[PDB]
């Protein structure tokens, strides 16, 4: 009867229609809902529990400069900034920190280092003057936080009252037994119920961008649940 | 010699009779990349925390969208899957290959047990995002259990006879 | 929709960007403020096990360690910013920690000395010393977290709403 | 002077640098050779538990690291380069060992899956699999290692001289 | 607040009134480098596992010749060394300062039990080779016991009143 | 009574007297006596126990080069080479494989890597034509034993028979308990008898060259043993 899957982002067991996606927003800080899965017409049920089901979910941000004749080899952020669980080194990091591209130049762009203080990151390459460019930093000083919806867009609860900081999602290194993380709550639902991930964080995410090196899509969300059947 | 015990301790890998592979597109969820199946007269087992280990590749030589998805699933004879029995449906993310097979923190089990009689599949389903790469048979690679070592498990094969 | 009506002894941490803690910048040979103050909320009762996890994440303001000689002291304090000797916990120094591993290694993860509790008005401060001549802590960087939920690894803190149990108030002059 | 009369079960090691082991160099998808060969001293007795410790560590020519869908199979053999499929153990691939911590680290560190024995006058063989458009083996930088002496960790390999003992022909026999 | 118990647990270190060091030079093994004394009416404890942890430095910010020698050990009073009861007797190699406190493997344990009466000294000889640089106290430090802590012991500390 | 003592190779206990050190021969293989250790007068006994004691051994050798116009940065070896406790990387080593001194320049050289596979290494500076250089790089390919002598240079037995290899004894890393290196076999002596710790191998090993940085004695030894006073 009862199996443990994985859900993502697209497809996978429900089929690219019953999931959907979404940005936050900016200027009015408010708990949008990024990701929400409505429970096919398929299945029984679906449970969900903390501390028995794993769990990840990488975001990013965009942002973007402009080339100019001076050698810039650094660039500014409007995003708190530190490292994939720390560390001042880069390609030792579970993923990279951040990524960068060169519209004219369709090619990748390493990384040296950052100060991981302030809004910073360095560039090894040596971009040329109005050339465009493209950056998928990490993404700092969010909430997330579950709800449930019941066909109608029509709330009745919350799986956990308090939200776990994306901050704190980071920082522990992941897909590790023992650190894994397994955050709080016991939910289920059926029918073309819903469950949404709601975001409340100031910067801009993303899911697609067409022009992204390591992978279609950027972010990712790979979250552990029970099914019947 | 000391008569070992019938229920050996084997682990699976790409050579082999009763394995096969074939090359995969993108959004091709039915067809199986890997098939499996029981050899003549043998029973296998697969406990629940059996580990597994994909090393699907690019043909250039890469990684593919770690968003990719891969099932391991049990099926009736005649190519037919179920919906009992599956088990092992995990993204193509989130495995560090360089640590994956050598560190046990980073290998990663199963979650059910299994059971493989005589004449039976046991198909393993890849799901790429569209406008990606194919999978390459060439340097994919699959393995599960985990012979000679102190951590995870060991595939049990056992003669019917 | 359903959901299961989880106990009350609910398994929390804690974090700078919460409204009932507040931190400020620190100079140098400093010991009588505290760096970072916590309060409890109204209605409300915090329990900190003793073998709960500590982890200060301090920085220099130009992104760096500091002088690892320096010297952190949780402690709690009577109402009015009174502290007390007794139930103080966790007197350690800066250094020592790995930072990078800390609170992921069971191994780095420091846990306290002896049991705490807070009852709803009640304050818990984390005094400072840094010796001179030194560079001082910059509270943008700076961090604290106590608890360990999300992990079979460490101790959570416990929390309570006051008005739902009746020895709630019981355990609360119990201390 | 004084020394202790060590009992004879003495706790040992194998390596390449002994008299009764030997290598040759091996090309690709080439099962057949041993590339080391073990033989066992006259009048002695080696004993290899189940739970021993193994450590292939072999090389390119180069100084690199092989495919690691390479294979590695310990084998007994009867006398006369005769293999035999029951007694066999480590089946292992050339790959996941992270030769770097392989020894040092109890987790890395693989053991063999059943008993062995090895009377007076008999052969073990490492056979090695390397699929074809590769490199080949080097026997100047190559090696292997068994058991565990000087470590809490792992187990050693136990020796015995066949003439000290009365039932060592009955364990011989026994195998 | 909990009563907490007289048997309270404590961790030392160069800032405190009770020890003093003195910068040494070269083969002067009768000089202690640090000096330790039972304040009045306390007794100390220091079990057999407590952890030690010396970090002397060169005038110039550099370690020593790792050949170097160090020593704790207890004296009766008025400076009097004794046989018995000594414990760590170490080589100033062999700890790697970096990974030394935080690491518990590269943690260093005594070797057997120890006390303090409320008059009494232990002292921390160190024998430097000739034709090497001096000791500065002024980078030096000493720490004993890890308070705070899982792995390690603290030095027990009670009132003897 | 009992105690548990360091003893190194210098000093220490006994008093720069009851030591004696030497170096070993090249040319005809042979169980040379590199160390040994005499139980001074004061002494009641001294034992030595396996699988009780610690132990650690750093060992190396000399050899010497001759600048030249061309920019060399490697030099080769006569000595079977290979990382301490195997990395490709130099400064995560517990220590420096190699170390290098120019006489012209009296100044540190750095190491950047090897090949570790034939006797090679690299050097990172660039040393000019007619300078003088020395280099203590690792030692291989050798075994070390133990026996006692009753005051007489004249052997009574054997500590254990078979010889452990100093290159397996660089291979583990040392001074880890659980990896800590411990020995067998179960002596003990008494007064003016020695333990001789003996070494066969072929490069010549060293104890003292008197311009070495990392220290004034370059190799080392420090055994853990057991006192009755």
């Amino acid at each position: 009867q009862t199996q443990e899957y994985t859900i993502n982002h697209t497809g996978g067991v429900l089929g690219d229609s019953y999931v959907t996606t979404a940005s936050n927003q900016t200027s009015p800080q408010r708990e949008t809902a990024v990701l929400s899965f409505e429970c096919p017409r398929k299945f029984e049920e679906i449970n969900y529990v903390g501390q028995r089901d794993a769990t990840r979910f990488v975001p990013r941000t965009t942002e973007s400069i402009t080339g100019s004749a001076n050698d810039d080899t650094v660039v500014d952020l409007t995003a708190n900034i530190q490292p994939v669980a720390g560390e001042e080194v880069i390609a030792e990091q579970d993923y990279p920190v951040a990524v960068a591209y060169n519209v004219t130049q369709g090619v990748e762009v390493d990384v040296v280092d950052a100060d991981y203080a302030a809004d910073t990151v360095t560039l090894g390459t040596n971009p040329a003057d109005g050339d465009e460019v493209k950056v998928w930093p990490i993404m700092s000083d969010g909430d997330v936080q579950f709800r449930l919806i019941n066909q109608f867009g029509q709330e009745e609860g919350r799986v956990y009252p308090w939200s776990t900081p994306l901050y704190r999602w980071h920082d522990f290194p992941q897909l590790k037994r023992g650190r894994e993380i397994n955050l709080h709550g016991s939910a289920s639902w059926s029918e073309n119920e819903t469950l949404e991930i709601l975001l409340d964080a100031p910067q801009a995410l993303t899911w697609e961008d067409s022009d992204y090196p390591r992978g279609q899509y950027v972010t990712t969300l790979e979250q552990d649940v029970e099914i019947t059947l | 010699i000391g008569n070992n015990g019938a229920e050996k301790q084997i682990s699976l890998h790409k050579g082999q009779p009763f394995i096969d592979t074939q090359d995969v597109g993108a959004a091709d969820p039915n067809t199986p990349a890997v098939t499996i199946e029981g050899p003549s007269d043998y029973v296998i087992a697969i406990d629940a925390g059996t580990p597994v280990a994909p090393e699907f590749r690019d043909a250039n030589g890469d990684k593919l969208d770690p968003s990719t998805r891969v099932t391991i699933q049990k099926c009736d004879k005649q190519g037919n899957p179920l919906g009992d029995g599956i088990v092992f449906s995990d993204t193509l993310g989130r495995f560090e290959y360089s640590k994956m097979r050598s560190d046990p923190d980073y290998m990663r089990k199963t979650t059910t047990s299994l059971m493989i009689d005589e004449r039976e599949i046991v198909k393993i389903f890849v799901e790429v995002p569209p406008n990606a790469n194919g999978m390459d048979a060439d340097n994919s690679r699959i393995t599960i259990g985990d012979d000679t070592s102190d951590y995870g498990k060991a595939v049990g094969i056992v003669e019917h006879g």
